[PDB]
C-alpha cells in the first residue's frame, strides 16, 4: 500500500497541506448559516459562468444526512461526497446501536473525526 | 409457531402478525410488534429463529432509509423486494444463515397498486393475492381461495382477515395471543388499534 | 530508498489546486471536441475523431461513444485506453444494481459512483488520476433525459448543453446562443453537428471524421431507442443539415 | 492383525497392499517385490512396478496407498535432483531423511510404508524402513507389505550378513514367493533391482517358476 | 431436506423441423403445501431460452446471473449470444461452485442465428452437459417424462405438431407427480416468432 | 536526471541501466566461447587466478544447472550465482510438474522473461550477467542460447562472449564461410574441444597452459566439466599437430 | 551531507550518518556510571529535570531479579529496549526455568538495534544502556549502544561529560574491583566517580539516583531519602 | 518489498504523459512491420534483423500465434514483446475459452492486451511496455479484421498499416495501392513491395518473417473425425514459399 | 551523476558504488585472518584494547555457526552477528530435512546468496563486514571468503581489515614455503605471529589476540577456541618472532 506521510510538519510548526487544504475551501463557492429563535437557515452561492446548466438534475449543494440533519460546505466538491456518505452512514448506524438519531453535535464530532484522520494517516491528503 | 398473513386487495396490503412471544413452558409477552416500517410506503412482517428475527429486519430497515436518504428517493416495493431476497440468498449459504421467514407489504405510488410478497429463509420470493408463513398456511390458503375476490376493498378484507384468525384460534394448537393489523395503502401505513 | 522518485501525485499546491488534475485537463483540452445537447423528446451525441487517416478502418471502429446499457450512453475525451478501464466498470455496476433490485439504474447514481472512482485516485493511492472527461447521456423514468459530464477531479454536474475537449469554450458560446428548452431532437441534431462545423480544426467537417449517436423514444409507445450512427447515415444527417 | 493398515486407506482407493524387501549383501544393496495392486478383491494390475527411482543409485519400495506413495516419490525425486545440482551426490541417509520428513509431518493424510534402499562408495549398501508412523529405522535387511507378516520367521532364521549376489537373489525369490502363496494382496512377477558399484540391474522371476520353489 | 425436492416443479425441451419447443409447469410449493401456481421456470436471453428445475432461490438467483452474465456479453460481443455458447457458460458457472453448488436442473433451448439449426441441451447439479437431437428432461417428474418423451416423440415434427406432443408428455408426467402441476406454458421456438401458450391442466 | 537511477525510458526510448549492466559483464575481463559438435556441444572459457592464496579449484564461472543443462557465466561472480541457482530450481520445478527434463531453448526463455521484468519492474535491478546455456536436446539436438540483462535471448550455431568477443566471432564467422554448413563436423567430443581452443587460441593470440582454460561438454543424457588434466591432455593433442 | 538522509545509505568513506547523528543524541544525555565487583554491581545515575518546578527524569530500570539498567539519550527507546529485555529475561524463565544469561541479553539488544539501522523507513534507536547484572558466572557490567555495539566492561559512564568519570575508574581499577562483600563502599566508589564529570552542580537527595545487584542481593534502585547516605 | 507502490508515469505541466511519448520514441526506433487487409485473408510482415550472423533467426520468432486464429507482430522492444504474447496466449483461455468454450474474437483479444498495456501505464513501480503490437485475425461474427495497439492502451482498427523505423514512407506506399477488393495473393504481393522499401541489406525468405489469415487448414490441426473442427485460419508462411513469389516480383 | 546515493543502482562504468563504499567501512575495521591446513582451519583475529576497563577474554568476536563451522568477520561487528544469525537458520534448516551437517562449500553458497541479495534493492543496505569463515566435512578442510558485493571463494589463506596487506605478503609465504601442507599445531602458532605482525598497522592501542580452530586430529573434526596453556605459547612463539 501507498505509505507516503504527505501531511508532515515544518520547520515553523506548521502543516503546510492541511493549510493549502484551506486555500482550496478559500477558492469554494460562499456558503452560509444563520441560526434564529426557532430554525436555522442554509444560504449557498453558486457561481453564474455556468449556462446551459440542468438544475433539476445537477448536485444540490445543501444535502441531507437524516431527516433532522442538513451539511452544507465549500471547497472541492467531489471530495464532499465522500465526507457526505460516511456521515450518513454513520447516521443509520447511531439509530441502529442507540436506537435513537443522532444529535448535531456528534455528527458533527464524527465529520470532523474524519477530517483529522486524513490529516495524519499515511498515503492521504 | 408464529403467525404471520398477507391480503392484498383492490387498493391495499393488510399485515396480520401474532402478538406473542414464547420460550420454554413460558408466554414472556402478549403485545409484541413482529413488523418494521421499511419506508413511508413500505412495511415487512416476520417471523423465525429467535434473535434473528429482530437482527434481520432492522438491518433492512437501516439499509432502505440510507437509501431514502441518499437518493431523496423512496424504492418501489419490487426493489425492495428484490434487495431483501438477495441478502436471504446471500445468507443461506453462509457459516450462519439468518432463520428468518418475511412478507413485504407495499403501496407502489408510480403504478398505483397495492402489491404483496412472500419471501422464506431460502430467499424464495413469489408475489401473491395473499400469503402466509409456517403452520399458518395450512388453514388460510384454502379459506382464502374459497372467499378471497380480487375487486374486494379494505374494509372487507379486514372481515376477510377475521375469518382467518377465527379459524387459527379454533384449530391451532398453541395460543398466539391474538393479532397486530396493519394497513399499507396510498396514504402510508397505520395500525388497526382495536382487532 | 524509494520515496527519491516519488513524484506525490495526489498533493495540495500553495494555492490549494491538486496538480496532478489540473495537469491532467490540461491533457484532455487537446483531445477531440464532444458535444452532448438534450432536448424535450431525446438526448444528441456528437463527438469529432482525432484527425483520421484515410486508411483506418470507419464502419467497424469506436473510439468516443461507447454504451454502458440499454439507457445511458458515454461519449469520451481524453486517454481511450483511460476511459475503457472506467467503462468496463460501469457496465458491471449497472449490472450489480439490475441484479440488486431488477431495475434499470437510476443515470446519477450510475455517475456518482464513476466520479467516486476518479476522486479516490486524487486523494490516495498515489497513483495518477485518468485523463478522461466524460459526457453522460441516459433515460430513467424518474428524471427523464439526463445530461452530466464528470472530469478527472471525480467532480459532475447536470447540462442542458454541454462540451468538452478542445475548444469548450468557443463551443459552449454557440450553444449558449442558439440553444433553446422548447428544442426538439432533429433540431438538435443540427445544432450538435453546426457548432462542431464553426469550432473544429479541421479544413471542412466530414462523415469519416465524426461519430454521432442519439437516444429517443422513436421506439413503439412508451421505450427508449439507442441509435449509434453508421458511417452511411452520418453522411445523409450531413447532406440533410446542408454542411457538404 | 492387517486391517488397520488397510482400514487407513481412503474408500475406493487402489490399494498396495504388497510384499516388499531390501536386502544389503557383501557388494551391496537388492531391492524385491510382487506387481499386484487391488481395488477390494480385484487385481487393477497384475504387472505393477512397485521399486522406483528417485536417484541414480538410491531407489524405494512402495506399500500402502498407491496414490500417496507416488506422490511422495515424486516430490522425494525432485528434492534430490534440485540437492544433487547444488551439493552433489546425495547420501541414502539424506534420501531416508527427505522420505521421513514428508511421511511423518503429514503422517494422518498419508498411508505409505516405504523402504529406502541405496548404494554409496564409502557406505556401501544401506537400507532404512519407514512405517505408517513416520519413524526411521536403519537395517541390515527390511520387510514390508501385507504379505510380510508371514515370512516374519521365515527372514530372521534365512537371513545372514555378507552374502553373494545368488544367495541374496535366492533368499529374496524364496521369501517373497512364501509372502505371494499366503498373502492374496500380493501376487504376480516377482521384481528385482540390484544396487551395486558395477551399476544397475533389474530382474523379473515368473510364477512357472517361483511357484513351484 | 433434499434440495432438488422441497419446491417440485419440471421442465422439458423438444427439437423439430426448423424449429424448437420448451415447456415447463407452473407449482411452487413447500413439500405437501401448495404455495404459488404463478411461478414460470423458463426465462430467455435475446432469442435464448433456458428453463431451470430445482431449489427455487436458485432457480430465481441464476435468472439474475445469466442476465447480468449476457447483458455484459452483449455489450463487449455486440451481438446477441448463441445456444451453443450459452450452454458452455452455463456448464463454466455451476462447476464453478463444484462443492458449494446450486440445486438445479437447468436447460437450454433455442435456434443459431447463423446457421438456423435448432438446438436443446441439459445439464447437472455441477455442470455436466447433456446434449440431444431428440429431447432433454428435468425435474422431480424427470422418470415419467422421460417415458412420455421416448413412446411420443419422433423427428422432423412441424411446429404445430410439436406443440401437441411436447404438451401431452408434460401434461400427463405431471400427474404422475405430487410435487409438480398446477399450470403449465409451453414456448414453440421459429427461426424469428415464438409463440408462448398457456395449457388446461387438472389442478391437483 | 533518475532516468538513468531506475528502469525507466530516457527521452531517446533507451534505459541506461540495462545499458550499465552490459557494460558490468565485462568486469571481469574473461571470454568465452561455444560451439556444437554432431553429438555434442562443447563450451570454453578463460581461467584467470591472479591471487596465489586462492583455491583455485572454487575459481569457476561455467555451471552445471540440471544433468543435460551447463550454463556458462559472464560477469561478476554474485549475479552468476544468484542466476545459476534460479535456474537450477526452474529446471527441478519444471521436470516435476511437466514429467520431464527442461530443454535448453525453455530454459533460457525463462531467464530471459525473469530478466525482462527486471527492466520493467522499478524495485528489481537488472542481473550485470550473460548466461550462456548449452545441452544435447532430445528433440532439437545439440543446442546453444544466450541470455543478456535487456531480456534478449535467441539460438546459436556457435557464440562468443567477452571483451574481446568481436574477435573470437569473425574467426567463427569465416570457418562457418568456408566449412559451408552449422556446426562442427566431428565424431567425438574430444576433437570438438580441440576446435574451440585452436580457434580461441588464434582470435585472442595467446597461449594456454592447463590451469588457464575451463571447459564444459554436453552430451547426450549427461552435461559435465573436465579436470585439469583432461585439458591438458587435450593441450597436447593440439601441440602435436 | 547528502549521504545522511536515511539509515540505508553509506557514505564514500563507508559511515553510517542517521547512526552517527542516534549515538550524538547520547552524548546530549545527562551523565550516568556503572561499576562492579566479582560480588556486586553498581549503576549510579545523575537525574536531570526541565526546571525547579518539574521532577527529575528517571534514569534506571529494572529488567528482572537480577538484572537492570540505565540509560542515556532519548527515554522513549530506552522504555522500548528495556521492555524487550524484560520480556527476553521472562521467556528464559517460562520456557527453560533459567534465568538469561547477562551476555546473552547484550547479544539480544545488539541485534535487535542492528536491523533497525540496514532498513528503509525504520530509523537507529537513540539512547545508549548500561546493563548490570548476577548470573551464574558472578557480576556483570555491558555498554549497549544504538549502532549495535555492545561491550562488556568492568567499569564506564555515558553521556555528557562522561570522560571525567572514565577516566576516574581506569585509575581506580584495581581499588574498586576487589571491594567485594561491602556493597555500601562499592557504591561510595561510584558515587565518587560520577562526581568527576559534574560543572555547577553537586549531588542532592532529589538528584542522585543508585541502583545495585549481587550475590545475595536482589536488582533494587534506590531514590530520595534512601541515598542521603551517601552525600 | 517492493516500495515503489507510486505511478512513475505521471502528467507533465503541459498535459504530456512522459513515459509513454518515449515508449513511443522507442518504437520508432524498431524496425518496420506492417499488415494489410485483404477481402479473404490478412497479412502481417517484418524484417527478421539478425544480431549476428552465427545467430539462428528461425529460433527467433517476431511473427507469434495467439489462437488458431488470431496472429501477432510488432515493432520496439523485443523482450516487452514476447511477454506480451505470453500474457495474451494466458488471457485467452483464463478469460475466455475456459467460459464459453470457444476461442475469443480479435476486438476482445486485443482489449485485453490493450487492458494489460494501460495497467503498465497507471501501476505502481513500472513503466509502459516500449512496443507497438499489429494484431491480425478472424472470427465468425466480425470476418476478417487487424488492429493496432500502442503503449498507451490505445487500439485502431486498420485496412492496413505500418509501424516502426519507415512507417511514415511505407503507410503512403499503402495508400496508392489498397482497395477493397483485394485477394489474399495480391495482399501479400503488396506486402513483400512495401517492405522492401524499408529494408536495407539481404531481402530473401530468410530474413523476411511472413504470416497470414486465410482459409481454414485441416491438414494443419493433426486429427480428423470432428466436421464442425476445420483447422487453424492462421498459417506462417515457409522461408521457400516467400522466395517463389519474390520472383514473379 | 548521483549514482552512489542509492544501492542497486549501476554506475556507467557497471559499477555498484554502495557496495564499494561498505568496502570502505570493512578496511577501517580490525584486522582478521584465516589459514587452512592439512586437515583443518584455523582462525584468528586482532582486538583492540580501547581501555583497562575492558574485561580480558570475555568480549568474544569469533563465531561458531552448527558445531563444525567456524566464522570471523573486520568491519561493522553488529553486521557481521547478523550475517551468522543468517547462517545458523541456513545450517539449521539444511540439517533438519537432509539429516547430514551442512557441507562447508554449500555453506558458503547459502551467506553468498544472502549478502548478494542485499545488493539487488535500493530499500536494504549492503554488508559493512568481509566474513572469513569454513570448517571440516565429509570433503575434507574448506576455507571461504565474503565480501560486501556477495563475492566469496575458497582460500588457501584468506586475511581482510585494516592490516589485510601486511597479512596476506605472510600469508603467500607460508603458502611457498609449505607446498606439501602446514600442520593444524604449527597452523595455529602462525596465525599469532601474523595478527602481531599485522597489529604494525594499528599501533597506537594495544590489543588482545583471539584464535580458533576446527581439525580432524586435534579437535575431532568440530570448533573449538583456542585457551589456556595452548593460547600462552601461540602468544610467546608470536613475541620471540617480532623481536
Ligand atoms: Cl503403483
Ligand atoms: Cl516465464
Ligand atoms: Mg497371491
Ligand atoms: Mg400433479
Ligand atoms: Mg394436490
Ligand atoms: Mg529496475
Amino acid at each position: 500500500g501507498y505509505d507516503r506521510a504527505l501531511s508532515i510538519f515544518s520547520p515553523d510548526g506548521h502543516i503546510f497541506q492541511v493549510e493549502y487544504a484551506l486555500e482550496a475551501v478559500k477558492r469554494g463557492t460562499c456558503a452560509v448559516g444563520v441560526k434564529g429563535k426557532n430554525c436555522v437557515v442554509l444560504g449557498c452561492e453558486r457561481r453564474s459562468t455556468l449556462k446551459l446548466q440542468d438544475t433539476r438534475i445537477t448536485p444540490s449543494k445543501v444535502s441531507k444526512i437524516d431527516s433532522h440533519v442538513v451539511l452544507s460546505f465549500s471547497g472541492l466538491n467531489a471530495d464532499s461526497r465522500i465526507l457526505i456518505e460516511k456521515a450518513r452512514v454513520e447516521a443509520q448506524s447511531h439509530r441502529l446501536t442507540l436506537e435513537d438519531p443522532v444529535t448535531v453535535e456528534y455528527l458533527t464530532r464524527y465529520v470532523a473525526g474524519v477530517q483529522q484522520r486524513y490529516t495524519q494517516s499515511g498515503g492521504v491528503r | 409457531m408464529d403467525i404471520i398473513l398477507g391480503i392484498r386487495v383492490q387498493d391495499s396490503v393488510i399485515l396480520a402478525s401474532s402478538k406473542a412471544v414464547t420460550r420454554g413452558i413460558s408466554v414472556l409477552k402478549d403485545s409484541d410488534d413482529k413488523t418494521r416500517q421499511l419506508s413511508p410506503h413500505t412495511l415487512m412482517s416476520f417471523a423465525g429463529e429467535a434473535g434473528d428475527t429482530v437482527q434481520f429486519a432492522e438491518y433492512i430497515q437501516a439499509n432502505i432509509q440510507l437509501y431514502s436518504i441518499r437518493e431523496d428517493y423512496e424504492l418501489s416495493p419490487q426493489a425492495v423486494s428484490s434487495f431483501v431476497r438477495q441478502e436471504l440468498a446471500k445468507s443461506i449459504r453462509s457459516r450462519r444463515p439468518y432463520q428468518v421467514n418475511v412478507l413485504i407489504g407495499g403501496y407502489d405510488k408510480k403504478k398505483n397498486k397495492p402489491e404483496l410478497y412472500q419471501i422464506d429463509y431460502l430467499g424464495t420470493k413469489v408475489e401473491l393475492p395473499y400469503g402466509a408463513h409456517g403452520y399458518s398456511g395450512f388453514y388460510t390458503f384454502s379459506l382464502l381461495d374459497h372467499h378471497y375476490r380480487p375487486d374486494m376493498t379494505t374494509e372487507e378484507g379486514l372481515d376477510l382477515l377475521k375469518l382467518c384468525v377465527q379459524e387459527l384460534e379454533k384449530r391451532m394448537p398453541m395460543d398466539f395471543k391474538g393479532v397486530i393489523v396493519k394497513i399499507v395503502d396510498k396514504d402510508g401505513i397505520r395500525q388497526v388499534d382495536d382487532f | 530508498g524509494s520515496r527519491r522518485y516519488d513524484s506525490r501525485t495526489t498533493i495540495f499546491s500553495p494555492e490549494g489546486r491538486l496538480y496532478q488534475v489540473e495537469y491532467a485537463l490540461e491533457s484532455i483540452s487537446h483531445a477531440g471536441t464532444a458535444i452532448g445537447i438534450m432536448a424535450s423528446d431525446g438526448i444528441v451525441l456528437a463527438a469529432e475523431r482525432k484527425v483520421t487517416s484515410t486508411l483506418l478502418e470507419q464502419d467497424t471502429s469506436t473510439e468516443k461513444l461507447y454504451k454502458l446499457n440499454d439507457k445511458i450512453a458515454v461519449a469520451v475525451a481524453g486517454l481511450t485506453a483511460d476511459a475503457e478501464i472506467l467503462i468496463n466498470t460501469a457496465r458491471i455496476h449497472a449490472q450489480n444494481y439490475l441484479k440488486t433490485y431488477n431495475e434499470d439504474i437510476p443515470v446519477e447514481i450510475l455517475v456518482r459512483r464513476l466520479s467516486d472512482i476518479k476522486q479516490g485516485y486524487t486523494q490516495h493511492g498515489g497513483l495518477r488520476p485518468f485523463g478522461v472527461s466524460f459526457i453522460y447521456a441516459g433515460y430513467d423514468d424518474r428524471y427523464g433525459y439526463q445530461l452530466y459530464t464528470s472530469n478527472p477531479s471525480g467532480n459532475y454536474t447536470g447540462w442542458k448543453a454541454i462540451s468538452v475537449g478542445a475548444n469548450t469554450s468557443a463551443a459552449q458560446t454557440l450553444l449558449q446562443m442558439d440553444y433553446k428548452d422548447d428544442m426538439k431532437v432533429d433540431d438538435a441534431i443540427e445544432l450538435a453537428l453546426k457548432t462542431l462545423s464553426k469550432t473544429t480544426d479541421s479544413s471542412a467537417l466530414t462523415y469519416d471524421r465524426l461519430e454521432f449517436a442519439t437516444i429517443r423514444k422513436g421506439a413503439n409507445d412508451g421505450e427508449v431507442y439507442q441509435k449509434i450512427f453508421k458511417p452511411q447515415e452520418i453522411k445523409d444527417i450531413l447532406v440533410k443539415t446542408g454542411i457538404t | 492383525g492387517i486391517q488397520v493398515d488397510i482400514n487407513r486407506l481412503k474408500k475406493g482407493e487402489v490399494s498396495l497392499g504388497a510384499s516388499i524387501m531390501a536386502v544389503t549383501f557383501k557388494d551391496g544393496v537388492i531391492l524385491g517385490a510382487d506387481s499386484r495392486t487391488t481395488t477390494g478383491a480385484y487385481i487393477a494390475n497384475r504387472v505393477t512396478d512397485k521399486l522406483t527411482r528417485v536417484h541414480d543409485k538410491i531407489w524405494c519400495c512402495r506399500s500402502g496407498s498407491a496414490a500417496d506413495t507416488q506422490a511422495i516419490a515424486d516430490i522425494v525425486q525432485y528434492h534430490l535432483e534440485l540437492y544433487t545440482s547444488q551439493y552433489g551426490t546425495p547420501s541414502t541417509e539424506t534420501a531416508a531423511s527427505v522420505f521421513k520428513e514428508l511421511c511423518y509431518e503429514n503422517k494422518d493424510n498419508l498411508t505409505a510404508g516405504i523402504i529406502v534402499a541405496g548404494y554409496d562408495d564409502k557406505n556401501k549398501g544401506e537400507v532404512y524402513t519407514i512405517p505408517l508412523g513416520g519413524s526411521v529405522h536403519k537395517l541390515p535387511y527390511a520387510i514390508a507389505g501385507s504379505g510380510s507378516t508371514f515370512i516374519y520367521g521365515y527372514c530372521d532364521k534365512n537371513f545372514r550378513e555378507n552374502m553373494s549376489k545368488e544367495e541374496t537373489v535366492d533368499f529374496i525369490k524364496h521369501s517373497l514367493s512364501q509372502a505371494i502363496k499366503w498373502d492374496g494382496s500380493s501376487g504376480g512377477v516377482i521384481r528385482m533391482v540390484v544396487l551395486t558399484a558395477a551399476g544397475v540391474e533389474r530382474l523379473i522371476f515368473y510364477p512357472d517358476e517361483y511357484e513351484q520353489l | 431436506s433434499d434440495p432438488s425436492s422441497i419446491n417440485g416443479g419440471i421442465v422439458v425441451a423438444m427439437t423439430g423441423k426448423d424449429c424448437v419447443a420448451i415447456a415447463c409447469d407452473l407449482r411452487l410449493g413447500s413439500q405437501s403445501l401448495g404455495v404459488s401456481n404463478k411461478f414460470e421456470k423458463i426465462f430467455h436471453y435475446g432469442h435464448v431460452f433456458l428453463g431451470i428445475t430445482g431449489l427455487a432461490t436458485d432457480v430465481t438467483t441464476l435468472n439474475e446471473m445469466f442476465r447480468y452474465k449476457t447483458n455484459l456479453y452483449k455489450l463487449k460481443e455486440e451481438r446477441a449470444i448463441e445456444p451453443e455458447t450459452f450452454t458452455q457458460l452455463v456448464s463454466s458457472s455451476l462447476y464453478e461452485r463444484r462443492f458449494g453448488p446450486y440445486f438445479v436442473g437447468p436447460v437450454v433451448a433455442g435456434i443459431n442465428s447463423k446457421s438456423g439449426k435448432p438446438f436443446i441441451a441439459g445439464f447437472d447439479l455441477i455442470g455436466c452437459i447433456d446434449e440431444a437431437k431428440d429431447f432433454i428432461v428435468s425435474g422431480t417428474a424427470s422418470d415419467q417424462l422421460f417415458g412420455m418423451c421416448e413412446s411420443l416423440y419422433e423427428p422432423n415434427l412441424e411446429p404445430e405438431d410439436l406443440f401437441e406432443t411436447i404438451s401431452q408428455a408434460l401434461l400427463n408426467a405431471a400427474d404422475r407427480d405430487a410435487l409438480s402441476g398446477w399450470g403449465a406454458v409451453v414456448y414453440i421456438i421459429k427461426k424469428d416468432e415464438v409463440v408462448k401458450r398457456y395449457l388446461k391442466m387438472r389442478q391437483d | 536526471g533518475y532516468d538513468r537511477h531506475i528502469t525507466i525510458f530516457s527521452p531517446e526510448g533507451r534505459l541506461y541501466q540495462v545499458e550499465y549492466a552490459f557494460k558490468a559483464t565485462n568486469q571481469t575481463n574473461i571470454n568465452s566461447l561455444a560451439v556444437r559438435g554432431k553429438d555434442c556441444t562443447v563450451v570454453i572459457s578463460q581461467k584467470k587466478v591472479p591471487d596465489k592464496l586462492l583455491d583455485p579449484t572454487t575459481v569457476s564461472y561455467i555451471f552445471c544447472i540440471s544433468r543435460t543443462i551447463g550454463m556458462v557465466v559472464n560477469g561478476p561472480i554474485p549475479d552468476a550465482r544468484n542466476a545459476a541457482l534460479r535456474a537450477k530450481a526452474e529446471a527441478a520445478e519444471f521436470r516435476y510438474k511437466y514429467g520431464y527434463d527442461m530443454p535448453c531453448d525453455v530454459l533460457a526463455k525463462r531467464m530471459a522473461n525473469l530478466s525482462q521484468i527486471y527492466t520493467q519492474r522499478a524495485y528489481m535491478r537488472p542481473l550485470g550477467v550473460i548466461l550462456t546455456f548449452v545441452s544435447v536436446d532430445e528433440e532439437l539436438g545439440p543446442s546453444i542460447y544466450k541470455t543478456d540483462p535487456a531480456g534478449y535471448y535467441v539460438g546459436y550455431k556457435a557464440t562468443a562472449t567477452g571483451p574481446k568477443q568481436q574477435e573470437i566471432t569473425t574467426n567463427l564467422e569465416n570457418h562457418f564461410k568456408k566449412s559451408k554448413i552449422d556446426h562442427i563436423n566431428e565424431e567425438s567430443w574430444e576433437k570438438v574441444v580441440e576446435f574451440a581452443i585452436t580457434h580461441m587460441i588464434d582470435a585472442l593470440g595467446t597461449e594456454f597452459s592447463k590451469n588457464d582454460l575451463e571447459v564444459g561438454v554436453a552430451t547426450k543424457d549427461k552435461f559435465f566439466t573436465l579436470s585439469a588434466e583432461n585439458i591438458e591432455e587435450r593441450l597436447v593433442a593440439i601441440a602435436e599437430q | 551531507n547528502n549521504y545522511d538522509g536515511d539509515t540505508v545509505t553509506f557514505s564514500p568513506t563507508g559511515r553510517l550518518f542517521q547512526v552517527e547523528y542516534a549515538l550524538e543524541a547520547i552524548k546530549q544525555g545527562s551523565v550516568t556510571v556503572g561499576l562492579r565487583s566479582n560480588t556486586h554491581a553498581v549503576l549510579v545515575a545523575l537525574k536531570r529535570n526541565a526546571d525547579e518546578l518539574s521532577s527529575y527524569q528517571k534514569k534506571i530500570i529494572k529488567c528482572d531479579e537480577h538484572m537492570g539498567l540505565s540509560l542515556a539519550g532519548l527515554a522513549p527507546d530506552a522504555r522500548v529496549l528495556s521492555n524487550y529485555l524484560r520480556q527476553q529475561c521472562n521467556y528464559s524463565s517460562l520456557v527453560f526455568n533459567r534465568k538469561l544469561a547477562v551476555e546473552r541479553a547484550g547479544h539480544l539488544l545488539c541485534d535487535k538495534a542492528q536491523k533497525n539501522t540496514q532498513s528503509y523507513g525504520g530509523r537507529p534507536y537513540g539512547v545508549g544502556l548500561l546493563i548490570i547484572g548476577y548470573d551464574k558466572s558472578g557480576a556483570h557490567l555491558l555498554e549497549f549502544q544504538p549502532s549495535g555495539n555492545v561491550t562488556e566492561l568492568y567499569g564506564t559512564a555515558i553521556g555528557a561529560r562522561s570522560q571525567g568519570a572514565k577516566t576516574y575508574l581506569e585509575r581506580t581499577l584495581d581499588t574498586f574491583i576487589k571491594i567485594d562483600g561491602n556493597p555500601d563502599e562499592l557504591i561510595k566508589a561510584g558515587v565518587e566517580a560520577i562526581s568527576q564529570s559534574l560543572r555547577d552542580e553537586s549531588l542532592t537527595v532529589d538528584n542522585l539516583s543508585i541502583a545495585i545487584v549481587g550475590k545475595d542481593t536482589p536488582f533494587t534502585i534506590y531514590d530520595g531519602e534512601a541515598v542521603a547516605k551517601y552525600i | 518489498t517492493d516500495r515503489y507502490s507510486f505511478s512513475l508515469t505521471t502528467f507533465s505541466p503541459s498535459g504530456k504523459l512522459g513515459q509513454i511519448d518515449y515508449a513511443l520514441t522507442a518504437v520508432k526506433q524498431g524496425v518496420t512491420s506492417l499488415g494489410i487487409k485483404a477481402t479473404n485473408g490478412v497479412v502481417i510482415a517484418t524484417e527478421k534483423k539478425s544480431s549476428s550472423p552465427l545467430a539462428m533467426s528461425e529460433t527467433l520468432s517476431k511473427v507469434s500465434l495467439l489462437t488458431p486464429d488470431i496472429g501477432a507482430v510488432y515493432s520496439g522492444m523485443g523482450p516487452d514483446y514476447r511477454v506480451l504474447v505470453d500474457k495474451s496466449r494466458k488471457v485467452a483461455h483464463t478469460s475466455y475459452k475456459r467460459i464459453y468454450g470457444e476461442y475469443p474474437p480479435t476486438k476482445l483479444l486485443v482489449s485485453e492486451v490493450a487492458k494489460i498495456m494501460q495497467e503498465a501505464t497507471q501501476s505502481g513501480g513500472v513503466r509502459p511496455f516500449g512496443v507497438s503490437l499489429l494484431i491480425a485475425g478472424h472470427d465468425e461474427f466480425n470476418g476478417f479484421s487487424l488492429y493496432q495497439v500502442d503503449p498507451s492502451g490505445s487500439y485502431f482498427p486498420w485496412k492496413a498499416t505500418a509501424i516502426g523505423k519507415g512507417s511514415v514512407a511505407a503507410k503512403t506506399f499503402l495508400e496508392k495501392r489498397w482497395n477493397d477488393e483485394l485477394e489474399l495473393e495480391d495482399a501479400i504481393h503488396i506486402a513483400l513491395l512495401t517492405l522492401k522499401e524499408s529494408v536495407e541489406g539481404e531481402f530473401n525468405g530468410d530474413t523476411i518473417e511472413l504470416a497470414i489469415i486465410g482459409d481454414e487448414n485441416p491438414d494443419l490441426l493433426g486429427y480428423t473425425g470432428i466436421p464442425t473442427d476445420k483447422g487453424p485460419r492462421f498459417r506462417k508462411l515457409t522461408s521457400q514459399e516467400i522466395n517463389d513469389r519474390l520472383e514473379a516480383l | 551523476t548521483g549514482y552512489d546515493l542509492s544501492n542497486s543502482v549501476f554506475s556507467p562504468d557497471g559499477r555498484n558504488f554502495q557496495v564499494e563504499y561498505a568496502v570502505k567501512a570493512v578496511e577501517n575495521g580490525t584486522t582478521s585472518i584465516g589459514i587452512k591446513c592439512n586437515d583443518g582451519v584455523v582462525f584468528a583475529v586482532e582486538k583492540l584494547i580501547t581501555s583497562k576497563l575492558l574485561v580480558p577474554q570475555k568480549n568474544v568476536k569469533i563465531q561458531v555457526v552448527d558445531r563444525h563451522i567456524g566464522c570471523v568477520y573486520s568491519g561493522l561487528i553488529p553486521d557481521g552477528r547478523h550475517l551468522v544469525n543468517r547462517g545458523r537458520e541456513e545450517a539449521a534448516s539444511f540439517k533438519k530435512l537432509y539429516k547430514t551437517p551442512i557441507p562447508i562449500p554449500a555453506f558458503a553458497d547459502r551467506l553468498g546468496q544472502y549478502v548478494q541479495a542485499h545488493t539487488l534493492y535500493n530499500s536494504v543496505r549492503p554488508f559493512g563486514v568481509s566474513t572469513i569463515f569454513g570448517g571440516v566435512d565429509k570433503n575434507g578442510a574448506h576455507l571461504y571468503m565474503l565480501e560486501p558485493s556477495g563475492s566469496y571463494w575458497g582460500y588457501k589463506g584468506a586475511a581482510t581489515g585494516k592490516g589485510r596487506q601486511s597479512a596476506k605478503a605472510e600469508l603467500e609465504k607460508l603458502v611457498d614455503h609449505h607446498p606439501e601442507g602446514l600442520s593444524a599445531r604449527e597452523a595455529v602458532k602462525q596465525a599469532a605471529k601474523i595478527i602481531y605482525l599485522a597489529h604494525e598497522d594499528n599501533k597506537e592501542k594495544d590489543f588482545e589476540l583471539e584464535i580458533s580452530w576446527c581439525s580432524l586430529s586435534e579437535t575431532n573434526g568440530l570448533h573449538k577456541f583456542v585457551k589456556g596453556d595452548l593460547l600462552q605459547e601461540a602468544i610467546d612463539f608470536a613475541q620471540k618472532e617480532i623481536n
